[PDB]
């Protein structure tokens, strides 16, 4: 049925109306699920010790106050090493995964649970577990693909490298998988989660947006920033605070569409604050202008902002937005602003001739100069060569005395000033 | 610096890469405080170049110590400026993207790669379906669109075997895998089998694009964007405004968005968001592409802040207002200036008068670089200081200046080449330029407020080709024939005629007069009137065999008027020039013979000293214009009341019914006009030939010194229609469009109209003034059109060689000859020479230019026909030879080598577009007495001793005593004759005789009829009429004859009392006369018809403007054209199918047998087989060039096209040497089409340049190896101009975005051989000045 419509604001709209909305019920549902998936990802990392040891010894490099448990922190955490550290006593105690050393880490967890993480060393955490399972699996990957091929159950060659991976682990390789395929699994439980609302309030987005669509950016702009802006929400939504998502979502969508009408829209881009003051100013004129029934005076619209005539003077100047070089200034659409402006870098040819004679002259009057009096105007004011040596360097050269190059100048001014060697540089009198 | 040639391709992204010097990450442009560029954005100084010269941002690394070093800590190196106008940027897209212009721009490349429709490559990219890359098992193949469930379905069953992908992604992927060698070998083989039309020639076309593409080295993956370039800051400038505010291009908004989309794409995928938000931000930086490289193409354009739409860059690349013309093949220059023309009669033919003001400040720099060698000045400041306050000293240097220093004067339009004149200037006061009278013609000037603009050459060989190509004295005979420019006109004529003009007995008749001197003494004197009849001693001087100058001396009888004009002739004319009453003919003819005689100096001098003479002696006559100048008639209120009362008593007879509507309007209409003849014959009686003058005695009568005659006559400016107006009736008028309204305007100008009339005449008025206005354009475009095919040609050999040409014989439509052969052969070389042993023993020595003397010769012999060598035919390649050519008309001899044909046959024929406008058939009659000849005529004698004919194609001439055709007449089929071939006829007889509103079926023979196959109720009707009771039987056709009667064919046996059919003679035919359908016989069957009578009666009951010289050259076809025959040999019907009336042409000789499909309703002229030959008409109606290209050759195309454009000029009386027809049509057979398996590497439906073929033609041919058989095709201007082997002159022609499309996938490469590929380039053309160097590097090609 497609009628070829190339509008893209049609597809979206196409794409967008298939997801049903539901309300009350499911934004708990999912919410439930959402944390579900983490609370997983969380025991199971828990689960694993040595990233235990590494958060542990990652705090203690490093030395952050009001931590949710339904100096603080040192004397909060001591109790904590301790209990790792006997639990560690225990897991070497007779079982490697015994269940008395599986309760115990059960029980540390539960304690461990109960702390606050920086979202940063969450990741850094679920990273160490990364690079050490890619390492594992990319110097396996040949060993199984040899024994599939080869062997179809040499053995012993291969076999040393495996040991030795055994050994720099140092744990084994079983659970490892286990907590990895599980960070895996609550991950996946998570994001699909988040999917769902995400597509279910994409109407929400269009409301805000359209709000705001008089003439900015563009539509679809608008929009796409508002999802941006929607991502962040169900990110920080919490049913346990018992409101309606709605009244959550629409501040963090207001915020990303208006901050990024301020950031793009522009040529010259206006900071955010310049951008509020000026917003302010336009709130102020209109209803100064309809109470006093004409324009107002930058000086009564200092007195209502508060502010010096001087900043609201510099504010008016620096509102205005460019002008397009394709705009037709003749009544008839043949000439546009564009041929109608000049270039101002060129030079004159006239100017350049000018300048060429003054060189040829200037070479003549020194040419007739004192050889040395000649070099050492020549080596003073950097003529004819690429830099100018300074009077020390002068002075090294030629003749260590310092005044004496003095005197020299002085004696050269004094000949060049007298008027028959001048005659022709007066015609440069007026520049 | 130096180079040869360009080439285009397509851009790797490696490519790109290397173009850059670094990548744009931010939007943003400069600092809102310090308007200083920001760090990365679209303007950073560290990768686009430096904002101000040898100046970092810190400084650190200053005084030209560090070139080409990059201070680090600011980033920004330190060189020039000028960096910041050529260095480029780049963007890496983190999306593929399609590039616009090989996806929409038809025939979308893409798509003929693939195979795929367009709306299927347009679904998969927009998200809409998936496509298949890759199946390996074999449920699915490549290239199957897969709707969205549809790809769930075949996933969750089959998997892990199956690549779907969706958006530019897939298509790049298409791409990339697909192998080009073996898809060339399987359509190469798959041509081999079957050839259906549709699908041949697709499969061509796309075998080529594969061939071309390999061949290029392009791949096709880099059709599609990974990476894309920015442009250098400068050309897309971010400038201050004065007032504070700034000023922009639209490529930075267009930057800034797709910077932004790209950037957030980056944002969304880093961030794993869900697949709907990703594919809407994919699909949005794939359109903010598409906006980029071509706005609006995509459908909807993005408009700017305003209302616009953004101008992007293939909008500054394309139209009227483009790069191509506007910057490049026409820009705004220094040195000149401009003003208003006013006359200055006292100037000589070679000067201009320049304002002081003007000239002062067009050649400034000479001045100052004249004040500093005089040393009057030191500095160049102290020389302007001295010219801006206009000392003495810069007046006698500036006059010493422009001394022998031209320079160049242009009105615009320049419609041809002499609108563009150098002059020597002289200094005036004032501020208008004044311009020599004699000018103004060329120029088509009038001093009413226009205006012309003045240019400066300054290199030594600018000055030296302005004195000799360009100066006013060069250019006396025009280019497009061979008349002079230079004409005397309104004054001067006026002048010449009053002073040469001849009056009865006033002041002085016959005295004698001792020459002219004595002539100016007396009438200055007061003693003797310029009228006078009088006798005086003339010296003439005649040239003498080897040019010299004999003298002869007379006592002529003159007037005082002719003996003082005769003192201006310069001496080798005779005296019989100026011995009549000077007109404007006469004054032209008479510089043609100064000119042809004595040379080009003797004719300057002597166009001066005319104008001069004319002038003083029209002021001397004061003659003026009252209003009693204006005679009306005695007599023409007498023939107005009568018309008036006559037109009463035709309408009062209307209303007894005896006039129907038609007959009286056509009535009215005609006495009308025999009112108005009467009225103008009448006042032109009275007018002309109105004084009566007492000759010492009784009266006389001579023509009149009415002022306004005087004008009329002298050709000064009146005209006889103008001159009725004022005097007579104005006339009858139209209705705004066509219908011409029934009572005149009977009222006259002197006389004043009425409101009615008024109002009436402003339809006319208004209708024509707005044609005017709006022909204009049309004129333009044809012009244009015309010089861009035809500007490759210059004159590049001596002599090809050829032995071809064109026969040429006088036109003789109708009764009268249009044009006789002098002005029709004139100046061209002769080929294979006719010689007449015999009646006139002709010699024509080979290939002899044609001066006058030799077409006198032609002319007293009385030739008519002759072979003339032609450009047409001509055997150069890139070029045409001198002799094919002919004279150069305005210079006058042998054209020289190097000159621009082309351009100079382009803008005459276009010249005159402008002032170029928007039934007794019974018998034959001859005219004048003479012979009949006639040629391929079919005669049969009846029993009336009458020769009827059969030829369909039957010609009528009057050949006269010296044996010229003087008439041709078009003999219809059928149409009885009068006399037989042989006899002289008499002037006015009818010689033909036939019925106009049938063609009858004529019997040769007697004896009884037998009517074959045809039934009353299957094939005819009954008809009955009244008592008289006379019937005729009408044989009805197929379409409503019954079912039971469709295989009977009707026809006429003509038996004998016994029935056998005596045969013709030597032939073997049987009389077997199958008349077609609707035969209608009114005699019954079985009724004795004589020979001679008719069997069957069948009834058989032009847009000529600019459009139809613009059609002509444009190769359209005519609506209704008619047919010819292919091939000789048998012609019948067929078995019709669904209506399709169905040829079947069996060769006599030939055996394959030849199908035509023919329309239904059309007419066929031939009843059954008979002996057709290449080309013959068999239908009427307007014929098509490209079937007289196909059947006839191309001398028929050639004569057919400069024929029926040359009616159109001449209807007008315009005259265009056919010489510039004939090179546009040269320059439109250009290509070729190969219909062979050759030696060389060609194909099956090819189109290639006929040069090109006939180089490896002669190149095998010279090897023994047989070449490929071509065809030549015909093409309109505009295709031929679009397929020349350059992307650069066709890219500036028109439709630029497809042409370097193509020449972009094809890799093609431009050789520079042109004129406007050179202008481009800046170099100097290959014509003319420049063309000897030129040859030298061709020469240096040897050396390489
Ligand atoms: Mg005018
Ligand atoms: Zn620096
Ligand atoms: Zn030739």
């Amino acid at each position: 049925e497609i009628g070829r419509t190339t509008d893209p604001v049609r597809m979206y709209m196409r794409e967008m109306g298939t997801v049903e909305l539901l309300t009350r019920e499911g934004e708990i549902d999912i919410a439930k699920r959402i944390e579900d998936g983490i609370n997983q990802v969380q025991c199971s990392v828990a689960e694993y010790p040595e990233a235990i040891t590494y958060l542990l010894e990652q705090y203690d490099r490093v030395e952050f106050v009001d931590p949710n448990a339904e100096e603080l922190a040192r004397e909060k955490f001591a109790e904590l090493r301790a209990q790792y550290v006997v639990t560690r006593d225990t897991i070497k105690a007779k079982g490697r995964s015994h269940a008395t050393a599986q309760e115990e880490i059960l029980k540390l967890s539960e304690v461990f649970k109960q702390f606050r993480l920086v979202p940063k060393q969450f990741d850094y955490l679920v990273n160490s577990m990364r690079v050490m399972m890619d390492r594992v699996r990319t110097q396996e990957r040949l060993i199984m693909k040899l024994c599939v091929e080869q062997c179809k159950m040499e053995v012993h060659r291969a076999l040393q490298k495996l040991q030795q991976i055994e050994e720099e682990t140092g744990l084994t390789i079983e659970q490892v998988k286990d907590i990895n395929r599980r960070m895996s699994i609550g991950e996946a439980k998570a994001r699909r989660a988040k999917k769902e609302m995400v597509e279910a309030n994409l109407r929400l987005v269009i409301s805000i947006a359209k709000k705001y669509t008089n003439r900015g950016l563009q539509f679809l702009d608008l929009i796409q920033e508002g999802n941006i802006g929607l991502m962040k929400a169900v990110d920080k939504f919490e049913y346990r605070r018992g409101y309606k998502f709605s009244t959550y979502a629409t501040w963090w969508i207001r915020q990303a569409i208006t901050r990024s009408i301020a950031d793009q829209a522009r040529t010259i881009r206006i900071p955010v604050h310049m951008i509020e003051t000026i917003n302010k100013l336009n709130r102020i004129s209109r209803q100064m202008l309809q109470e006093m029934g004409r324009e107002p005076t930058p000086e009564e619209l200092a007195e209502r902002m508060l502010m010096p005539e001087d900043k609201i003077r510099k504010v008016l100047k620096i509102a205005k937005e460019p002008i397009s070089m394709e705009t037709p200034i003749g009544d008839d659409e043949d000439s546009h602003l564009g041929d109608f402006i000049e270039d101002t870098t060129l030079e004159l040819p006239l100017d350049s001739a000018t300048t060429e004679s003054l060189r040829a002259a200037t070479h003549d009057v020194l040419a007739g100069l004192t050889a040395r009096e000649a070099k050492v105007l020549r080596m003073r004011f950097g003529i004819d060569m690429n830099t100018d040596y300074t009077l020390e360097e002068v002075g090294k050269q030629f003749d260590v005395t310092r005044e004496r190059i003095r005197q020299i100048e002085a004696k050269a001014l004094r000949k060049l000033r007298h008027p028959s060697r001048s005659e022709v540089l007066r015609s440069f009198l007026d520049d | 610096e130096e180079f040869d040639a360009i080439k285009i391709a397509l851009a790797s992204p490696d490519m790109i890469r290397s173009w850059s010097f670094g990548e744009v990450k931010k939007p943003e442009t400069i600092n809102y405080r310090t308007f200083k560029p920001e760090r990365d954005g679209l303007f950073c100084a560290r990768i686009f170049g430096p904002v101000k010269d040898y100046e970092c941002l810190c400084g650190k690394y200053k005084r030209l110590k560090h070139r080409g070093v990059i201070c680090e800590k600011c980033g920004v190196e330190v060189t020039q400026t000028k960096v910041r106008r050529e260095r480029m940027g780049h963007i890496e897209l983190a999306s593929p993207t399609a590039h616009i212009w090989f996806l929409k721009s038809l025939p979308s490349r893409i798509g003929l790669l693939l195979d795929m429709p367009l709306r299927d490559i347009e679904r998969v990219l927009y998200f809409e379906s998936y496509v298949v890359i890759e199946g390996g098992m074999t449920n699915l193949e490549r290239q199957q669109i897969l709707t969205e469930e549809q790809y769930l379905d075949a996933l969750e069953e089959f998997g892990d075997e199956f690549d779907a992908k969706m958006g530019a992604e897939a298509i790049q992927a298409l791409l990339k895998s697909m192998d080009l060698e073996q898809e060339c070998e399987q359509l190469r083989e798959e041509l081999n089998e079957t050839n259906s039309e549709t699908k041949r020639k697709k499969l061509t076309k796309r075998i080529k694009l594969l061939e071309a593409f390999v061949q290029s080295g392009n791949k096709p993956e880099w059709m599609i964007l990974t990476v894309l370039p920015v442009l250098p800051p400068d050309l897309r400038p971010l400038v201050p405004l004065d007032g504070g505010r700034f000023a922009t291009s639209d490529l930075n908004d267009l930057y800034r968005r797709v910077i932004n989309r790209n950037n957030r794409l980056k944002r969304l995928l880093d961030l794993a968001a869900p697949d709907i938000i990703v594919r809407n931000e994919k699909r949005m930086l794939q359109e903010a592409v598409d906006a980029l490289l071509d706005n609006g193409r995509r459908g909807r354009a993005i408009t700017g802040s305003n209302k616009r739409p953004l101008k992007s860059l293939a909008d500054m690349i394309k139209g009227k207002q483009g790069r191509f013309r506007q910057n490049l093949l026409g820009k705004r220059v220094d040195y000149s200036g401009r003003s208003v023309i006013t006359v200055g009669p006292y100037l000589r033919l070679h000067q201009c008068g320049l304002p002081k003001k003007m000239a002062l400040e067009l050649f400034k720099p000479f001045i100052y670089g004249k004040l500093e060698l005089r040393g009057l000045a030191t500095t160049i400041k102290a020389a302007k200081k001295m010219v801006e306050r206009e000392e003495a000293v810069v007046w006698d240097i500036l006059d010493e200046v422009i001394r022998e220093h031209p320079v160049l004067l242009n009105r615009a339009p320049t419609l041809h080449r002499l609108g563009i004149q150098a002059f020597e200037p002289v200094l005036i006061e004032g501020k208008a330029i004044q311009l020599h009278p004699l000018v103004c013609a060329a120029y088509n000037a009038d001093f009413d407020g226009d205006q012309m603009a003045v240019h400066v050459p300054l290199t030594l060989e600018a000055q030296l080709e302005a004195r000799a190509l360009m100066m006013s004295t060069n250019n006396i005979l025009s280019p497009a024939n061979g008349e002079p420019i230079i004409v005397p006109s309104q004054d001067v004529v006026l002048g010449l005629y009053y002073m040469t003009r001849d009056c009865v007995n006033a002041k002085g008749e016959g005295m004698v007069l001792t020459g002219p001197k004595e002539a100016e003494r007396l009438y200055r004197s007061g003693l003797a009137s310029l009228h006078a009849r009088v006798k005086v001693r003339i010296t003439e001087y005649e040239k003498d065999a080897n040019g010299e100058l004999v003298a002869k001396t007379s006592l002529k009888d003159t007037t005082v008027g002719r003996a003082i004009l005769w003192m201006i002739v310069p001496k080798g004319l005779p005296y019989s020039i100026v011995n009549q009453a000077l007109g404007k003919k006469a004054i032209s003819k008479m510089l043609n013979t100064c000119y042809r005689i004595l040379g080009l100096k003797p004719t300057v001098i002597f166009a001066d000293q005319i104008m001069y003479t004319g002038f003083a002696y029209a002021a001397r006559s004061g003659a003026s214009v009252g209003i009693d100048d204006m005679v009306i008639p005695e007599k023409k209120h007498e023939i107005i009341s009568e018309a008036e009362a006559e037109v009463a008593e035709i309408q009062e007879q209307f209303q007894s019914g005896l006039v129907t509507a038609g007959e009286r309007y056509n009535k009215v209409i005609d006495i009308w006009a025999a009112a108005n003849d009467r009225v103008s014959k009448a006042m032109m009686d009275n007018l002309q030939t109105e004084t009566v003058i007492n000759r010492d005695g009784q009266e006389e009568k001579q023509v009149s010194f009415n002022s306004i005659y005087m004008m009329a006559d002298s050709g000064a400016r009146g005209s006889a229609a103008q001159i009725r107006q004022l005097a007579g009736m104005r006339g009858l008028m139209a209705k705004p469009d066509g219908s011409i309204i029934e009572t005149p305007i009977t009222a006259n100008f002197r006389e004043g109209l009425n409101v009615l009339q008024y109002f009436i005449s402003t339809h006319g008025a208004r209708k024509g003034l707005a044609d005017t206005a709006l022909k204009t354009a049309n004129s333009g475009y044809l012009t244009r059109r015309l010089v861009d095919v035809a500007q490759d040609l210059v004159v590049t050999e001596d002599d090809c060689g050829t032995h071809e040409g064109i026969m040429m014989t006088p036109v003789i439509e109708g009764g009268d000859v249009k044009e006789p052969l002098r002005d029709r052969v004139l100046g061209r070389v002769t080929a294979e020479d006719v010689l007449k042993p015999g009646t006139a023993d002709i010699l024509v020595p080979r290939n002899t230019l044609l001066h006058e003397q030799w077409c006198d010769l032609l002319e007293e012999n009385s030739v008519d026909a002759v072979k003339v060598r032609s450009v047409v035919s001509c055997d150069t390649d890139f070029g045409v030879c001198a002799h094919c050519y002919g004279r150069d008309l305005a210079r006058g001899h042998i054209i020289n080598k190097g000159e621009a044909i082309g351009v100079i046959a382009a803008q005459s024929i276009g010249e005159p577009g402008t002032q170029l406008t928007m039934a007794a058939e019974s018998s034959i009659q001859v005219k004048n007495k003479g012979s009949i000849k006639l040629s391929n005529v079919k005669s049969v004698v009846n029993s009336s001793g009458k020769l009827v004919i059969t030829s369909r194609n039957t010609e009528l001439k009057l050949i006269d005593e010296f044996g010229r055709t003087k008439e041709s007449y078009k003999v219809p089929y059928g149409a009885v004759l009068a006399k037989g071939d042989g006899e002289q006829v008499a002037g006015g007889e009818t010689v033909a005789n036939w019925d106009p509103h049938t063609m009858p079926v004529i019997t040769e023979v007697s004896g009884f009829v037998r009517f074959t196959d045809m039934i009353d109720g299957q094939t005819i009707t009954r008809q009955t009429d009244e008592l008289t009771g006379l019937s005729s039987l009408v044989v009805l056709d197929s379409a409503e004859r019954t079912a039971g009667g469709k295989d009977l064919r009707p026809a006429l046996k003509i038996v004998d009392a016994q029935g056998n059919d005596v045969l013709i003679p030597g032939t073997d035919m049987p009389a077997q006369y199958f008349l077609p359908g609707k035969a209608i016989v009114q005699l019954e069957d079985g009724v004795q018809i004589s020979s001679g009578d008719t069997l069957a009666r069948i009834p058989q009951e032009i847009t000529g403007g600019l459009p139809r010289v613009a059609d002509l050259f444009e190769a359209r076809r005519p609506k209704e054209p008619a047919i010819l025959a292919e091939i000789s040999g048998i012609v019948s019907f067929g078995k019709e199918t669904k209506g399709k009336r169905r040829l079947v042409i069996t060769p006599v000789d030939g055996s394959d047998p030849y199908e035509e499909m023919i329309p239904k309703w059309r007419q066929l002229n031939v009843f059954e087989g008979e002996r057709v030959e290449r080309g013959d008409v068999i239908s009427d109606g307007p014929e098509a060039p490209h079937d007289i290209l196909r059947l006839r050759g191309v001398h028929a195309v050639t004569r057919y096209i400069v024929n029926e454009v040359q009616d159109v000029y001449r209807l007008q009386g315009v005259k265009i040497n056919d010489k510039h027809i004939e090179v546009i049509v040269r320059q439109m057979l250009r290509k070729a089409t190969i219909v062979n398996a050759g030696s060389s590497d060609f194909l099956e439906g090819e189109q290639v340049e006929y040069s090109r073929v006939k180089i490896a033609n002669r190149e095998l041919e010279a090897n023994g190896k047989v070449g490929a058989t071509y065809s030549r095709d015909l093409l309109g201007i505009t295709k031929a101009s679009l397929a020349t082997e350059s992307f650069i002159s066709a890219a500036s022609f028109q439709e630029t975005t497809r042409v370097l499309t193509e020449a972009a996938v094809a890799g093609k490469r431009d050789e520079l051989r042109g004129l406007k590929e050179n202008v481009i380039v800046g170099r100097l053309i290959p014509a003319g000045t420049g063309y000897a160097y030129h040859q030298d590097r061709m020469r240096r090609r040897a050396a390489g």
